[PDB]
Formats: C-alpha cells, structure tokens, sequence
C-alpha cells in the first residue's frame, strides 16, 4: 500500500493455534451459548448458557455447597480434568461460593448422561446487583453483548457435551480465561 | 534482527524485524504486539525446554480488557490477529507494528485509521533523517 | 480537524483541532483531554441517535485514581477543567493539549510548569522542521 | 502566551454540565458533609455526614438487612430511584454487607420526615481496619482529607433532604461516582 | 537543574540532572526513576517539615507488580538500585536515566540492552539538531 | 562507558537506607523463610516460614477468631505494635479472616517464650486454590519462588524473634509490604 513516494503500508496475520492449542479456550455461538474447551485433542467441552427455562429443582436435586466434585460422575475417565474446568469457569467468573447463589447441580440418579450446573441469576434470588455483575462478566469472558441486551427468571446453565465443533477457537477467550486462573493447573 | 519462523505468521513467508523498533517494546508502553512476541518468545523456550504462571507477565491484562470493552460497545478494537507497520522499503527500516483494529466483525479499512499510518510514517522517515545527520 | 461545539467550551468561540495531534490521542498514552473527548463524541453520537455503560471504557480509572490521590496530597493535579496547548500561530499546527495542573484550588502559573510548555514546544517544532525534510 | 518567537501557549477550558447533567453527581461542603444529587431536575438530595453524635440506636431503631428499600417510606414518589441512589452511594463506597457493620435506618413509626442510614465507622465496632477504608474512600468519592485529617466514635450517616443548591456540581466527582456503578441504573 | 545529595547516591558524588529530562518525568509514562525521585522529594519535604499515606502517590503499583513478576520468573528486572542514561559529555545533556536491569542477581552487561541504550543516544543527539535548527 | 564518539554510558547507583530505615521492611533467607522488621531500630524480628511441620494443634491451641491482639503477651513492651506488624503482615497476604481457614496460635500457658501463629494452607483444610493464592502472595511479597516450585501438609508459621541480623534489607520489598498496607499506622 503506497503511503508515499518511498513508504509502504505493510501488515502481518497472527497463527497463534500452535501456541494456544493446548490451553483453555472459549467460544461464543450466539449471546446466549458459549463452549469451553480445555483443549484440541479433548472430546469433552463445557456448555455455558444463559436460559430463562429451569433445569434443576432445590427439592429433588443436589446443591453445591464445597462439593462441586461430586456433580460429576466418577465413572467419567476426565471426572477430574472436567472439574478443573468447571473450577476455571466459575474462577473466570469471579464467583464467591460463600456469599453468591447456591448453585444446583443434577441428582445422582439421574437417567440424563450430562452433568448440569444451574445458577440462579435472577434479581430477587441473587443479592442486589448480582445479575449485572454476573452478565458483564460473561459479556467480558465470552465476548457476548448480552449485559447490553434488555418478570422473566434467568439461568446460568453448564452442562457437559461431546466436542463436536460448536465454534471455532479464539484466542483472545483464551487469554481471558488464562488471566482469570493464574498460575494453576486442572484439579 | 528477530525472524518470525513461518508457523507463527498465515502468509508462512519470513518476517525478519529490525532490532530498533524491537528495541521500542522494552519501553514503558504496553503494546499489542509486543505481547503477542512475548508469547512466542516463551512458547519458543518452552518447546526447547507453564504458560499459566507465566500469563501475567507476558500480556498486559489491563490492554486486552480496555480491548475487550471496546469490543463489547461496537467501537473498533484489537484482537491481536493482524498489524500494521509502516516499512520504508528502500532501506527496508519498518515502524513497530501497531494492531489492525477490527470493527463490527471486519478490519478497518486503511482510510478509516488513515492519520495513525500518515504520523507513523511522518516519524520514520523523520528519524532516518537524524540518522544522516549524526 | 475534530472542531468542538459551542456549548462544551465556556469560550463560545469555535477550536478546530488538527487530525495529528488529536491522532496522538488514539496511541497507548492515556490522556485526560482525550477522555474528555470520547465523553464528548459519546454525547453527541447519544443526542442523534447509556453513560453507565460505557464509562469505563470512556475514562481512565486509573488516571481519573491517581489525579485525585495528587489532590488529596496538596500536589499538582489534573481536575478536568482546563487544558493548555502550544499553537504555533502562523502555521496553525498546534501540540495535543495537556491538563493545566491546579494545586490548592488555584490552577499553576504559567512558570511553575514551564519546562512542560517549552519541551513541548521545542517538540512542536522539531516537527515541523521534519515535514519540510520530508 | 508568548512563548517564543513563533509559538504561543494556548488554553481551553471545558463546560461539562451539559454532558453531566442527567447523571448522578456529588459535592463537598465540608471535610464532614457531602450532597449526592441524582440529576439537576432533582428536588431531593442525599446528604453524607461524617457525624461523632448518634442518631439512631439499635433498641429502637431498625436495622439494615438486605432490606434497604424499607427504609425509605412507601408514600414517596421517588421511592425506588432513592433507593437507587442509596444503592450508588453504598456501592461507592465499596461496600461488603456480608461482613462490614450493619446499618440501623430509623423506625417505620418516626415523626421526623427523614430517611436516615447510619453506619457505625468506629474501630471497636467494626472489625480492625474498617474505619481507615471508610474514610479513604470518602476522600476518594468526595474529594475530602478526613482521612489525613486527626477515644471518640465516628458515624457516616445518610439522610435525604431537599436539594438548596448547598453546593456546586463538580463532574469529577461525577465521574468517580459512575466509575465505581458501572453498567447500572437506578433502582 | 536537580542536584541529588550526597547520602541519596552511593558514590557520594554531586549529580546535577537537567530539567528537560527531569521534565519527561511529568508525562504519562510511569517510571523507576521518576518514582525513586518523588520518594527523595517527599523524603526531602517531611524532614523540612507520612509515607503510608502517599506510598500510592509516589509509587506505581503497576510497574512494581510488574517488575516483581519478571523477578520471579527468571527474566531481566528492575529492583530499583542502579539506572543507566545517556550523557553527551560535551554539552552535558542528557536522556532520563532509565532502569539497569538485573537477571539472576546480577546486573545485565552492556551489550545484553545495548539496542536500549543504542536508540536513546540516537534520540538524545536528534533533539539536540533540533535545538540547533530552532 | 563509550557508546559513541560524543555519547557516554552512565549510570547512577541508589542509597535509600535512609529513606526507608524507619519504615517496616521484609527480607528472603530462603524460599521457605522470611524476615519481616518494623525498622532499624526495632530488636524485634518477624520470621513468616513455610512449614510440612506441626507446631500448633486445635485441641490444646488457642484460634484467631477477631482476638489476634491476645496471643501476643501482655508483659511484652512492644506488644502493641508487634500486633501492628502482624497485622501489616496479614494484610499484606490479602488474608480474608471471615472466610480463610482459622490461625491458629500458642497457648497463653506456653513454656516457650516465642508468639506462634499458624495458618494451614494445605488444599484438604482451606478452600479450592487458597494454596495457590497464599503461595503466590508470599512471592510475590517476598520474592520467593516458592509457588513455581514443585500428600503433604503444608503451613505457614509467623513466629516472633530477636533481631539477629538474619538478612540484609532490601527496600522493594519494603515498597510492597507499604503498599499494601496503604494508610494505617502500627496498632
Ligand atoms: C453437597 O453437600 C450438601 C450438604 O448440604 C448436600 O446437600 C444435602 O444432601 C442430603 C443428601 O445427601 C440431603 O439431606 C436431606 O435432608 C432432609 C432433611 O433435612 C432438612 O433440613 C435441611 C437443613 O438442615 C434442609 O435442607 C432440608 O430441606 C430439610 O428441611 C431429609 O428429608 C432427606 O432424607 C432423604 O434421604 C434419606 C437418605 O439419606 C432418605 O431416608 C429419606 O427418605 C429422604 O429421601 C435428606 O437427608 C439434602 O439435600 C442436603 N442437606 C443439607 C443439610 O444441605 C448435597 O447433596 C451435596 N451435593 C453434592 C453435589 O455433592
Ligand atoms: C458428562 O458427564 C456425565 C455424568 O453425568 C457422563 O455420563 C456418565 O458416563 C458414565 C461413563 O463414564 C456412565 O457410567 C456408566 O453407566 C453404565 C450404565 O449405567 C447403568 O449402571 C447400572 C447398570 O446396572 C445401573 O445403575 C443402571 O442400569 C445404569 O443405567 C454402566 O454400565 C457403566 O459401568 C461400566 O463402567 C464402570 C466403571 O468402570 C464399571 O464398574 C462397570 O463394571 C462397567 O464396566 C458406567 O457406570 C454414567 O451412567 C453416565 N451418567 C449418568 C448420569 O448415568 C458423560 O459421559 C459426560 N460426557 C462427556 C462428553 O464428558
Ligand atoms: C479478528 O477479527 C477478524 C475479522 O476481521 C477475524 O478474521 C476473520 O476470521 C474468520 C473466522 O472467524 C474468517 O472466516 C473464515 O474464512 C475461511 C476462508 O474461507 C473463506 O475465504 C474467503 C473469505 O475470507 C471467501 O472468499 C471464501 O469463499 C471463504 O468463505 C473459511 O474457511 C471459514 O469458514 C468457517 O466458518 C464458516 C462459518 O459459516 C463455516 O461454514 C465453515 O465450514 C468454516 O468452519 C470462515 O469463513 C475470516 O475470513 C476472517 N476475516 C478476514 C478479513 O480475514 C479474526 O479471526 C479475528 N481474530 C480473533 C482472534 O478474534
Ligand atoms: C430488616 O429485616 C430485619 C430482620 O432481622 C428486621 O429486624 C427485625 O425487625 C423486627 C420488626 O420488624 C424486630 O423483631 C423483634 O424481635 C424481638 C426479639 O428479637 C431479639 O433478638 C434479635 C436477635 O435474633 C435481636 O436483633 C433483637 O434486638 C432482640 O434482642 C422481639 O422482642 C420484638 O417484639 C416487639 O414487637 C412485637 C410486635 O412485632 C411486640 O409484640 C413485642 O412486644 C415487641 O414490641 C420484635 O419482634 C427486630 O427489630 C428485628 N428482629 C430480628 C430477629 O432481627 C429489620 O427491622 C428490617 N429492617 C428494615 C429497614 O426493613
Ligand atoms: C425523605 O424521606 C421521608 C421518608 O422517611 C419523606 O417523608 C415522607 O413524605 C411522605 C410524602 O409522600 C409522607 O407521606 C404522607 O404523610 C402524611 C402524614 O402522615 C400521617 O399519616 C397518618 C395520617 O393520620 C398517620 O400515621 C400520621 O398522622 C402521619 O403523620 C399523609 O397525609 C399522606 O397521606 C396522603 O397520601 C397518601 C398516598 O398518596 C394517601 O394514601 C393518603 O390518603 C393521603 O392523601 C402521606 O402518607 C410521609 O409521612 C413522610 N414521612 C414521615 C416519616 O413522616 C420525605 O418527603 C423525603 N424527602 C425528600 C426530599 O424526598
Ligand atoms: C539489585 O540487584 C543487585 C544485584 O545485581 C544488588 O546489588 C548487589 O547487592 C549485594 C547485597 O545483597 C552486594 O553484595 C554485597 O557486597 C558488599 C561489598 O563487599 C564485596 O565487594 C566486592 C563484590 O561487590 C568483592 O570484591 C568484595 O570481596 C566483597 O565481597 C559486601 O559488604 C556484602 O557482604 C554482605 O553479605 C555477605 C553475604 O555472604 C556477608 O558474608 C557479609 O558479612 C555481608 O553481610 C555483600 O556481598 C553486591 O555487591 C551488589 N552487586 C553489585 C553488582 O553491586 C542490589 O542490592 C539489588 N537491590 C535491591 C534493592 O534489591
Ligand atoms: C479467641 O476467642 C475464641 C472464641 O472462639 C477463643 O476460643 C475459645 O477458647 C475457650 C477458652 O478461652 C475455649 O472454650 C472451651 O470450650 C469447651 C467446650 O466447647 C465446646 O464447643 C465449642 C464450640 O461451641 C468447641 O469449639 C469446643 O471444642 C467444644 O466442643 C470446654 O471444654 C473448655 O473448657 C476448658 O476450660 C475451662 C475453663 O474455662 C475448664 O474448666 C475446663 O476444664 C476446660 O479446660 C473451654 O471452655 C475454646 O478453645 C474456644 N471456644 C470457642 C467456642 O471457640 C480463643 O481462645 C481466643 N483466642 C485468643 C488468641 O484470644
Ligand atoms: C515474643 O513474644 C513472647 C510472648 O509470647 C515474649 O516472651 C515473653 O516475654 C515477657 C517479657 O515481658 C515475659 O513476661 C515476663 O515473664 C517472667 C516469667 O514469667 C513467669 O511468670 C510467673 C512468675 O511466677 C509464672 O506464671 C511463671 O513462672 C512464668 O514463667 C516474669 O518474671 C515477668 O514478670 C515481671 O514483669 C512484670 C511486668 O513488668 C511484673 O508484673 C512482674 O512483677 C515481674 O517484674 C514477666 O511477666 C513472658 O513470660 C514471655 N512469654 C512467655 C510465654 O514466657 C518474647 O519476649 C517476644 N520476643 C521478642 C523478641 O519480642
Ligand atoms: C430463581 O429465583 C427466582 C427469583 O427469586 C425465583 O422466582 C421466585 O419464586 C418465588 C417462589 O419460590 C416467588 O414467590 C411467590 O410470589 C408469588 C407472587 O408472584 C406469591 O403469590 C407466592 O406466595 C410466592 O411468594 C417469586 O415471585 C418468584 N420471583 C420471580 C421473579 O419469578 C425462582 O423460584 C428461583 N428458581 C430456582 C430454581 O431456585
Ligand atoms: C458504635 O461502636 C462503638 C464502638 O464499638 C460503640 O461504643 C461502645 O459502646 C459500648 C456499649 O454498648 C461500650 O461498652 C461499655 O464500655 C464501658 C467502658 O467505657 C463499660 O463501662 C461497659 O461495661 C461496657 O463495656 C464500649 O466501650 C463502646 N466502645 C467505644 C470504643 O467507645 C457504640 O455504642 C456504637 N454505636 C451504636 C449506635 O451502636
Ligand atoms: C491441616 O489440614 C490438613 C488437610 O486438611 C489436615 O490433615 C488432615 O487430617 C485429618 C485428621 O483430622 C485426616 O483425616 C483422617 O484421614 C485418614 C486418611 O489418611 C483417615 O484414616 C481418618 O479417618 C481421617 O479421615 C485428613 O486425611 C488429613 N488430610 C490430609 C490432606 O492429609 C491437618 O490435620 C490440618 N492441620 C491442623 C493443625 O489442623
Ligand atoms: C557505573 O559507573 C561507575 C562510575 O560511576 C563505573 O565504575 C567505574 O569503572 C571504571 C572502569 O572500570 C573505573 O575506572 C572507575 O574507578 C569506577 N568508578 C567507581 C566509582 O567505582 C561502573 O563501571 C558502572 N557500573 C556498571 C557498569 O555496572
Ligand atoms: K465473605
């Protein structure tokens, strides 16, 4: 590009797929559903949708109160790999476990083969303030307009699938996700 | 100077830059690119010989969220894909790339940051001058 | 250039500011006269066609943080108000403007930021030299 | 100015009003006092007062717990956007009602026509601490050195009253209001 | 221009900083040595006449933070002890001393930043045309 | 040093003993022990040690539960502003009282002469990642390596001494220990 008589614009594109493959990422399919991925060789992601349906009752399902181990089946070959990125994710958001809504998670028993996370976002449930701060924070770890977006319950949904390419990777959802955990590793 | 090996860049042809404007990341300014070479950097010496402890130091965290927030507000943005750099092509001495800011999903076309090119170039080619003269 | 309306300054008279320098405002320095600015441009894209929203990423947290910790300390600080810029008067071309210091309710002399003003201005006019170089 | 042969010192100043005018902004009368008024068309304030006496006592009064918008009276207009406000000044001042003293507001039955927050700032009711926090952060939100400034107990007390123009607007403290509610409004 | 005493230098020698360099300090740019010196200057006020109080002002918590993250990864570091400026020696001006870096408990030799203290000279003569030119 | 025909290398070395002698600092022995002194004058250490070893059980120990004042003697001259150091040291450690695990300190009966005060920072007895955290805030205080470096127990043990020359004073991490502790005095 001739910016003058002896000057030329010049560009370079960026590969960082070898330098981000094995590392958390992130993806965004629309405001509402966001796949996190520990990396390329896993076949697992995690689901994280906002929902205004309810998944999970306080009555018949279990609630996660320093045992977020025990939502995942022990069964699972990644059950601790799955839980250090569900412990990434909730790190990512800037979740308080002692003061923030109780999250649920599915019964035991349940016949359904996906392990479901649900947190209650609605005004009434959550202290003051919380769904803001809750939909900023996915709005800056995912890339979503979805705090800008305009009584409706809403729902913080994670549940388990089988990697079949939701979304392509960025890595700029991976740096969020790296900067929010630190100096740690799954567990 | 500091030769870009051909996995990192798509174009897969060799980017070799110039140890001055390499030299302008040490400063006090937090960059873009600047970050993206200390990734590789560290990503070169782990593969010789961790990126988790080593995230802060290598990104500016305040840069990429001030980026990410202009993402959010459909104001055009950095997401640390492609750079611009001014190369004066006779003598082959280049500017410091600077991020190729991207709005509504597509890069910004050249007339659109046209003044950001037009100073850059102005300076680089004011330096050569001082070159000269010392 | 970028000219400002009649309401945001107390003058009423029209400033027209020329693209270069204001084109210094979109490098990594974060400014106070740039913030002003992008509250500015944000206004007045809101009056044609919302603040709370977009506050952080108009403002610099930590320059607004800083300047008031000068405040409280009785050190020279920047209150937003304010800005002095070099104009060379016969070409027009002028320097990005700087925050007039203020220090006990009292905005500084022009002597007690002298050297500010005449680094600046030697600045200003190492450029223009360049420009008849170039 | 002249500063040179050919270069002169130029200045601009800035009237902010007009881009400020709807938002939230605050004052400073005193080290002691401060006005936190909503917008210009406003006829209610908030008044924040660094107090040694005592207003409120807990036997008789009511106290804050996560039940803020009963101590404003239902018979107002501008109930729910006081509360907003009492909600900006309190997330102003970072904070923390899990653990940080509990406010008292007065009693439902009070003659008097004010809605009065009082938080207890002195450092043997509060944990070890909390009193210089509070004070750093008014200097910070209102611009005053209580902070550098010299047993006696100390209250920070919120009242509403009427907006007399105590005070001229000053868009720094706006912006520093703002910055800390962040992607919020009134309510 | 800014002479520091005795007891604050090691050498125990009188060093005189100009004004112009001592100016760049005043910019945006956080510094070391800018931050050293405002620690002198407060140190300097309060015996004429605490430090908990301005600890924030004087120092940047940044940069600090920053510096101490390369420390603990094996990567050149300022600690704040040494700083190397470039010093016309005919004229006597020179450029704002910046940070002697420091890896491995040891001091970097001279060619291992010598494109930082390379480019700085070249500045430093540049401004100096200038002031020729002007 | 000669960079060029006209251009010298020069350097400037700093002395701010004076500045920072009457101010608290801290030093690293070796990534496992720390010094943390008040000043010059004081003869009176800190020594912050990480620690596999038990020195304090709950049984027949007393607990930090808002009485950190109490576990250091009555009899001593400097108890209070030893506390002011501990808690500057604390602090420092961006240590959540309400919500980390318990401190732990010696018996007010104690043959021993030395104020012990324990913090178990092994994963099983704290939450999810305060391990990392804690390891992580004690390199970057104290510029320990000791979160790179690789079931165990794991403790932090804050016990007081007499100053015996044990390191030599370095003023960064007196930078750091001031900044953290932002506006507070000994007490
Ligand atoms: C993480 O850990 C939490 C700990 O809180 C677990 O939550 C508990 O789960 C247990 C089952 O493991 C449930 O306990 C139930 O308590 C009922 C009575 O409790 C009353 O009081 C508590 C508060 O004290 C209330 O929460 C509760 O609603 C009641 O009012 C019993 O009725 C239940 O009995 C059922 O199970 C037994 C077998 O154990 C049968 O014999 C009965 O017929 C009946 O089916 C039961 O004991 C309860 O859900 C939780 N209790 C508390 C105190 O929180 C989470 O399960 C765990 N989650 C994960 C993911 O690991
Ligand atoms: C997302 O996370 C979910 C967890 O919620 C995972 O789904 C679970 O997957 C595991 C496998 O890893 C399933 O466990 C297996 O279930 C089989 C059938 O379940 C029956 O088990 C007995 C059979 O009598 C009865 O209770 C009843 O009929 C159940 O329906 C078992 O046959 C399997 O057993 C085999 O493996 C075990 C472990 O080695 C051996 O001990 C056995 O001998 C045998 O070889 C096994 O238990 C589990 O059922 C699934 N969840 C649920 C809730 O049922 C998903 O895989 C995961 N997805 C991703 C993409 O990560
Ligand atoms: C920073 O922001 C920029 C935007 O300016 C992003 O660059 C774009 O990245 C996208 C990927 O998200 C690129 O789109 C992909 O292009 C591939 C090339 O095929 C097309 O080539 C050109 C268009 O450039 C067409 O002529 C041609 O017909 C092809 O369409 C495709 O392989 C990709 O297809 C994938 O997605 C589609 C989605 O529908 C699927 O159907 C496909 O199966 C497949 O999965 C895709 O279309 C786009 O070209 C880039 N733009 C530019 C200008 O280069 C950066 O990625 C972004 N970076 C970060 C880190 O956020
Ligand atoms: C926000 O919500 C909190 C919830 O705690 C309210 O605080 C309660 O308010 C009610 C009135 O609305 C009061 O309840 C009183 O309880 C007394 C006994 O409580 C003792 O123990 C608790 C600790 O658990 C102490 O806090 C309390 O001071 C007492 O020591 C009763 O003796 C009172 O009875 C009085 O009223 C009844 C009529 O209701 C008469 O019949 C009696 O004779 C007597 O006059 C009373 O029931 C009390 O103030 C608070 N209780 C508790 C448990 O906290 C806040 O008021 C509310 N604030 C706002 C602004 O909405
Ligand atoms: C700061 O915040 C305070 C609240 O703490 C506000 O003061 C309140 O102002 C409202 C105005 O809306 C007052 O409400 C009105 O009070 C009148 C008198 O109250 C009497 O009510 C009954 C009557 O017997 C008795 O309990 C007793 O005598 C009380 O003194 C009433 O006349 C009003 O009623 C009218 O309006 C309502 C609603 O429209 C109708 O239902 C009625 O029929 C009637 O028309 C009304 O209730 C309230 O009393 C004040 N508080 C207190 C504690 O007295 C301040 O205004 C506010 N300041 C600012 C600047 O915003
Ligand atoms: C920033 O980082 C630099 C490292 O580049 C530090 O500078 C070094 O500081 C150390 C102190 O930690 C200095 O070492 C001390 O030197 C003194 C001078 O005596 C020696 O002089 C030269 C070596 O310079 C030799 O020829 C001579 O024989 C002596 O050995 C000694 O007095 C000191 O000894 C002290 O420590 C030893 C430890 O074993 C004890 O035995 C002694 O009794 C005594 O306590 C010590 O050796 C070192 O010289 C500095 N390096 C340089 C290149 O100048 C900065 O301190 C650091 N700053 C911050 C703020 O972190
Ligand atoms: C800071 O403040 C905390 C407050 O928690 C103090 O911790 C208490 O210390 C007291 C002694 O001062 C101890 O109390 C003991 O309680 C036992 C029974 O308590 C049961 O229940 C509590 C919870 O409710 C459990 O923690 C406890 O384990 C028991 O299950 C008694 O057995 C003890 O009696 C002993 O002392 C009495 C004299 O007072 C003798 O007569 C007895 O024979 C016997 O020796 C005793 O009363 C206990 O350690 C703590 N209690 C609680 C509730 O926490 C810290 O001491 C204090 N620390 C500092 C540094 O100031
Ligand atoms: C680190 O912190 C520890 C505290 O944990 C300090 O150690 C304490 O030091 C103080 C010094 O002030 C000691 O207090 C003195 O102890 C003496 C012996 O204690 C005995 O007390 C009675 C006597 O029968 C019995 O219970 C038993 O025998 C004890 O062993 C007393 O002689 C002293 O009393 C004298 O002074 C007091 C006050 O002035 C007078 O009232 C008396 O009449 C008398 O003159 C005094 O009490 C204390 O004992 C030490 N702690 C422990 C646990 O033993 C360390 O000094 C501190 N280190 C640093 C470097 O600061
Ligand atoms: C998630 O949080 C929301 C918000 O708190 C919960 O919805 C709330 O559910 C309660 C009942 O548990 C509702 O209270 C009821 O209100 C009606 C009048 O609307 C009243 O007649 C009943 O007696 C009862 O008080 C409340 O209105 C409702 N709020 C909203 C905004 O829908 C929801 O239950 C939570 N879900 C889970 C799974 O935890
Ligand atoms: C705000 O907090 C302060 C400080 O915690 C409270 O003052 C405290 O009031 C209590 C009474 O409940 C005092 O306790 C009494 O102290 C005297 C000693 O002077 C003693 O004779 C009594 O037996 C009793 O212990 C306490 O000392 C006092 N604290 C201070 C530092 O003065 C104040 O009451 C609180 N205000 C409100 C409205 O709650
Ligand atoms: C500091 O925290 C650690 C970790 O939480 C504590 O170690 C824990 O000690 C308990 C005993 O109270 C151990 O429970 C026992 O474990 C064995 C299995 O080895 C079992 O036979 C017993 O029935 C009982 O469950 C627990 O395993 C152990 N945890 C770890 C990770 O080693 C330690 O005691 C704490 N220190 C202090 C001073 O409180
Ligand atoms: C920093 O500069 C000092 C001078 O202030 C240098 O020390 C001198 O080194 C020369 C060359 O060996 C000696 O002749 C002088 O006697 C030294 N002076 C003093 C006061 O020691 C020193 O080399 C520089 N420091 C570095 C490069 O780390
Ligand atoms: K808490």
């Amino acid at each position: 590009f001739r910016i003058g008589r002896s000057t030329e614009l010049q560009n370079i594109t960026f590969d960082m797929l070898k330098v981000f493959e094995d590392h958390p990422t992130s993806c965004m399919v629309n405001h509402s559903t966001y796949y996190v991925h520990e990396n390329k060789n896993a076949t697992w992601c995690l689901e994280v949708s906002v929902t205004d349906v309810t998944l999970l009752m306080a009555e018949h399902d279990r609630q996660v109160l320093n045992n977020l181990s025990n939502c995942v089946h022990p069964a699972v070959e990644h059950r601790s790999r799955m839980v250090g990125l569900l412990e990434w994710i909730f790190r990512a958001l800037k979740y308080d476990f002692n003061h923030d809504p109780t999250p649920l998670c599915q019964k035991q028993t349940s016949t359904v083969n996906e392990t479901r996370v649900q947190i209650n976002i609605t005004e009434g449930f959550g202290s003051h303030g919380f769904e803001d701060t809750i939909l900023q924070r996915l709005g800056v770890l995912f890339g979503s307009r979805i705090a800008f977006s305009n009584g409706k319950k809403r729902f913080l949904l994670i549940r388990n699938s089988t990697w079949k390419n939701q979304c392509e990777m960025n890595h700029v959802n991976s740096m969020h996700l790296m900067l929010a955990n630190a100096g740690r590793s799954s567990g | 100077g500091y030769c870009l090996e051909r996995w990192m860049l798509v174009t897969s042809d060799l980017k070799c830059f110039g140890n001055t404007a390499l030299a302008k990341c040490n400063l006090d300014h937090d960059s873009e690119f600047c970050d993206m070479l200390k990734l590789f950097e560290f990503n070169k010496k782990a593969i010789e010989t961790l990126l988790t402890h080593s995230i802060n130091a290598l990104i500016s965290d305040n840069l990429l969220m001030k980026n990410r927030l202009k993402e959010l507000l459909n104001t055009p943005y950095c997401n640390y894909t492609k750079f611009w750099y001014v190369n004066h092509t006779a003598s082959g001495e280049h500017s410091l790339p600077r991020c190729w800011l991207v709005r509504n999903n597509s890069y910004l076309n050249e007339s659109e940051f046209r003044n950001d090119w037009i100073i850059e170039s102005d300076h680089l080619l004011s330096e050569m001058l001082n070159k000269e003269y010392i």
